[PDB]
RNA sequence: AUAGAUGAGUUUGGUGAUGGCUCUGAUUGAACACUGUCCAAAUACUUGACACAUGCUAAUCGAACGUUUAAUUUUGGCUCUUAAUUAAAAGUGGUGUACAGGUGAGUAUAAUAUUUUUUCGCUUAACUUAAAGUGAAGGCAAAUCCUUCAUAUUGCAAAAGGAUAUCUAUAUCCGCUUUAAGAGGAUGAGAAAAGUUUCAGAGAUAGGUAGUUGUUAAGGUCAUGGCUUAACAAGCCAAUAAUUCUCUUAGUCGAAGCUGAAAAGGCUGAUCGACCACAUUGGGAAUGAAAAAAUCCCAAGGCAAAUAGGUACAGCAGUGAGGAAUCUUGGUCAAUGGGCCCACGCCUGAACUGGUAACUUGGAGGAAUGAGACGUCGAUUUAUCGAGUAAAAUUCUGUAUACAUAUUGAUAAUGACAAUAUGUACAUUUGUCUU
């Protein structure tokens, strides 16, 4: 039953980023404003708007209800600490002066002294932003159904959902029908081989074949749903990426839940075609749903 | 696994078998066609066949099992038994010079005790003699001086159901009040009009 | 397959997992000794005292 | 008189027993004086044993169970064939062998 | 628990304040309207403690006891009449109906309540260990029923018998009485020291206490205390309501349910556990180790009954009524629990399971490709903008579910019903609100 929602999936009129590798869909997201307009828009404006273009990626087969509570306003971050660092340092210099460390002149007065000032102590990497506001969506990266997506298993977040339902994936070697299975630190999910080659391999079509059918390497077997010599779907090349909290083994179909998603400083690791401006209107919106 | 035991002089087949153990089982003495399907049937087959209510299934099943134990009812361990009637009479022994002790033994309506052999002189288990020449066990009726017989009866083993009086406890004084109404109705239908 | 294959402990204060509060008790087992004193029920001939052969 | 028994839980088709020490003339499911501990009648499967075999999973304090048998407790049928298992009691039935 | 604290519309000619109202968030044992495909769990008269047709929710032991007819077999007399066996049916006695289950009408509280530590006492049933004793009459048809006696460290104070084997009287089984312990307990006002208890709303009332407060003496008590008694003293508590009374409302409580960022938060007092009360209304006692009864006695009105003396569904299902509104007159004692029983076994509307309802929650309810059918439809800058990757079609999957097999819920044995696993097969709705 297709519900109303789901009609215009893919509209070139509205342009929404859905969570898939359709040919429409790469033109949407190539297509993109640069910045969606919020001028003259008040507050409710511009939170709806945000919740719009994001939950048309993100959770996009969750109903509203349940990600309204999945949501969450823990926005987990890692910091990097050089060895070098803390084995010369105890962190005394960072309390120098009044108690934040010495004084350093303007940048006005700088580069006017033709000596630059010694190189002042810190850990490497320092004086960055973290991206929290990209982390909005960090919890649905843990569902099952999309970590398989993720991992390039699959053509779209529903592909990925139905090898779930359907009994084809297997996590620490159980057999798991759950699609809202919350993957843990160290759960390795495993994919049937015959299921991502035809998600990811090109259509099989009758009109190509038929003039193939006599006229390292692979042959042709028309005994099979995905076009023999398997090659990839077209355009797969613009969402290919695997993200770091994940470790892809394509040679079996399996991949490792390493961790969850963090922010790093200057860094993320939710894949979200939108600014931090649409993010930041996305969680402001979601705090109390208004 | 389901070993099947053999027949005993007293219960040789298997309507004799249904016909003690009693609830009404005689009725499907047809649903097994030898003695070996008793004794082989397992739950599914015997619900199949229609033994039923699941009571009587799961009565008829507890009774397998005693059989094959050997823990038999009342009269089970006889040994001279004819068209389901069986002989008692009692064989007396000198225990001193001034006591005999007597015992309820089980030997053919022919021979007479002291004729039958110590192999074939069996004791029945649950009867006693009181006095002197009285045989007292269940469904032990008397012959003659000193002999008494034990017939196949229905429901000469079974565990008898517990059953109500006037409905309980809780429905005693009701019932016998309404069933009073009834009686004093009907003598005025009778001498009243 | 098992993610106990290799054991990998993870630093101290690395997690923040909030537990949900348990709803429901169970009844508290009574105690059976003082809580001062060595109580005669733990001594050698106890047992063989308050239940002989 | 007091009895270790059993206190079913759980939902439907998905039976929970905890042992527990209580009173004999009471509800099956009030609160007992303790919990000795818990016990599943559906039998489980190792997850990567491909063997076939089953188990039980019982959790039993089995110092708390010794002293109250030890007293005077009465196991139920049940307890007392579980009780037995781990060799506190005799068992009281057996497989006739003939 | 360290992330958790937020606003918006609306008074004025206008501005800033004050102060309500409404919206924004979460939820319900909900109801109604428009709708609705499947599955699981959970919940399901919130109102009239209103009235109730019918079947069931507490029975069990013949190894406590004889009666009663039935046949069977034996005596005397010549069908009747003795003494027995056997089987049934009512009972007598033992235990249990002091548990389980149901309801919230009444009930307005600080109390011989309660926590900690120290010190204690009582316990004639049942459970666990052990010891000793288990004789003699009478009454009922008989008895392990009732009455009574002997004996039981001194002297007062107990008991009950039944059943099964062995031999060419003995030994056992199940009980009974007493005693010493363990456990348990609803136990004694236990006591002392230091604490705790948010005690509904409104109104009135200044006295209350008469072993009452203290002393002496005595008794009682494990001990303490007018706990008890005699003789004296006139005290003790309170003064801002101690005490008493009227009206209104209500079962109490818990992270039990809902809710807030939070407050000794607020609200509720369903399902779960604890406590209290009640069993048509009112007035009562006995039995028992203990009232802890849906028991018993009595009165009244309703229904039934009249020469009787039952009944009250706030036990389960169900009916009528009331109401916006809440379901089956199923199966099984297989599992868990409980009563009876030497044992086997019997009973269990407790319980477990099937049914009804979108009431709630959780899950399924389909994915990928789809470009010139050079077709259709609606707007309109009649040539632009849309329906539209949408459809058709193509390639795959086999989800709820159906069927089959196996295992499992259960073991000494017992499966009412269903769960889980595996294999094969199937592509099935839109609805509703707003602008
Ligand atoms: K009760
Ligand atoms: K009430
Ligand atoms: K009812
Ligand atoms: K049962
Ligand atoms: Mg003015
Ligand atoms: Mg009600
Ligand atoms: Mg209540
Ligand atoms: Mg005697
Ligand atoms: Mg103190
Ligand atoms: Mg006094
Ligand atoms: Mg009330
Ligand atoms: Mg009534
Ligand atoms: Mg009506
Ligand atoms: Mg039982
Ligand atoms: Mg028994
Ligand atoms: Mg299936
Ligand atoms: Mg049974």
């Amino acid at each position: 039953m297709k519900i109303r929602r789901l009609f215009k999936y893919h509209s070139l009129k509205k342009k929404p980023i859905r969570p898939t590798w359709n040919k429409y869909n790469l033109y949407n997201l190539a297509t993109a404003g640069r910045e969606p307009r919020i001028s003259g828009k008040t507050f409710f404006q511009q939170k709806w708007l945000a919740k719009s273009l994001t939950r048309a990626y993100h959770g996009e087969h969750i109903k509203e209800r349940k990600w309204a509570r999945m949501f969450s306003r823990r926005l987990p971050a890692v910091v990097n600490m050089d060895p070098a660092y803390m084995a010369k340092y105890n962190g005394s210099e960072q309390a120098a002066g009044r108690g934040s460390g010495l004084s350093e002149p303007p940048a006005y007065e700088k580069t006017a002294d033709e000596k630059p000032a010694k190189q002042v102590i810190a850990n490497p990497g320092r004086k960055v932003p973290t991206p929290y506001e990209q982390m909005t969506f960090a919890p649905l990266e843990r569902r099952l159904d999309i970590a398989i997506f993720r991992a390039l298993f699959a053509s779209s977040a529903r592909q990925a959902r139905q090898m779930v339902v359907h009994g084809a994936v297997t996590v620490n070697g159980k057999k798991m029908k759950h699609p809202g299975y919350l993957l843990n630190p160290g759960d390795l999910f495993q994919v049937d081989v015959e299921r991502v080659l035809y998600a990811t391999g090109a259509p099989k079509d009758k009109k190509l074949l038929a003039a193939a059918m006599k006229a390292e390497d692979n042959e042709i077997d028309p005994s099979k749903p995905y076009m023999t010599p398997w090659r990839p779907r077209n355009y797969m090349s613009a969402f290919a990426f695997i993200p770091r909290y994940l470790e892809v083994n394509q040679n079996i179909c399996a991949a490792v839940y390493l961790r969850h998603p963090v922010a790093r400083p200057g860094e993320s690791e939710v894949p979200s075609p939108f600014s931090p401006t649409i993010n930041q209107l996305a969680f402001n919106w979601y705090l109390r749903r208004g | 696994l389901p070993l099947i035991p053999k027949p005993t002089p007293f219960v040789p087949d298997v309507p004799t078998f249904l016909t003690l153990i009693g609830r009404d089982l005689k009725q499907h003495a047809d649903k097994f066609p030898t003695w070996e399907a008793l004794f082989t049937l397992t739950t599914d087959q015997l619900r199949e066949l229609g033994v039923e209510p699941p009571r009587a299934r799961r009565y008829l099943l507890r009774w397998r099992q005693r059989f094959r134990e050997g823990k038999f009812g009342i009269g089970g361990d006889l040994k001279h038994v004819e068209n389901g009637v069986a002989y008692l009479k009692i064989h007396e022994k000198e225990a001193s010079p001034t006591r005999t002790s007597r015992r309820v033994v089980n030997v053919p309506a022919n021979q007479h005790v002291e004729e039958v052999s110590e192999g074939e002189r069996v004791k029945v288990k649950g009867y006693k003699v009181k006095g002197v020449s009285t045989i007292v066990g269940p469904y032990a009726l008397p012959v003659q001086k000193g002999v008494a017989k034990l017939a196949v009866t229905e429901g000469m083993w079974e565990d008898k159901r517990g059953h109500k009086v006037d409905g309980g406890e809780r429905r005693r004084a009701e019932v016998r009040f309404k069933r009073g109404v009834a009686e004093r109705k009907a003598l005025r239908e009778k001498m009243g009009f | 397959d098992s993610p106990n294959y290799i054991k990998v402990p993870e630093p101290p204060q690395s997690s923040e997992v909030r537990h949900p509060f348990v709803k429901g008790h169970l009844p508290i087992p009574r105690s059976i000794f003082p809580k001062k004193g060595v109580p005669e029920k733990v001594q050698s001939g106890y047992v063989n005292r308050i239940a002989p052969k | 008189v007091l009895k270790l028994r059993l206190a079913r839980f759980g939902r439907t088709n998905a039976p929970f027993y905890n042992i527990v020490v209580a009173h004999a003339r009471t509800a099956r499911n009030s609160k007992p004086l303790e919990v000795i501990g818990t016990y599943d009648p559906v039998p489980k499967k190792d997850t990567y044993d491909t063997t076939g075999k089953l188990h039980k999973d019982i959790k039993l304090d089995v110092t708390r169970a010794k002293y109250w048998i030890g007293v005077g407790a009465q196991p139920t049928d049940t307890v007392w064939r579980l009780l037995s298992l781990v060799g506190i009691l005799d068992p009281k039935y057996k497989k006739p062998q003939p």
